[PDB]
């Protein structure tokens, strides 16, 4: 498996 | 300020997500459920052990770059 970075926006 | 957090599977596999420092920790937990491909409340989320609430931050709970969040089933 190759890496996986995941980004949470600010927005709820 | 945002962190990076590892999150290891029941299967040991992970995904790392880049998290502000007060964003409640529900949205992690939404994501990695779609990811997965499974119900969000079929999932529990541990960090050092102690269940990750919803409305939890990384920063009450003193989470650092590079920490991990282990995922369990439901009990």
């Amino acid at each position: 498996a190759e890496e996986r970075v995941v980004v949470i926006s600010s927005s709820e | 300020e945002y962190i990076k957090l590892k999150v290891i599977g029941q299967d040991s596999s992970e995904i790392h997500f880049k998290v502000k420092m007060t964003t409640h920790l529900k949205k992690l937990k939404e994501s990695y459920a779609q990811r997965q491909g499974v119900p969000m409340n079929s999932l529990r989320f541990l960090f050092e052990g102690q269940r990750i609430a919803d409305n939890h931050t990384p920063k009450e709970l003193g989470m650092e770059e590079e920490d991990v969040i282990e995922v369990y089933q439901e009990q």
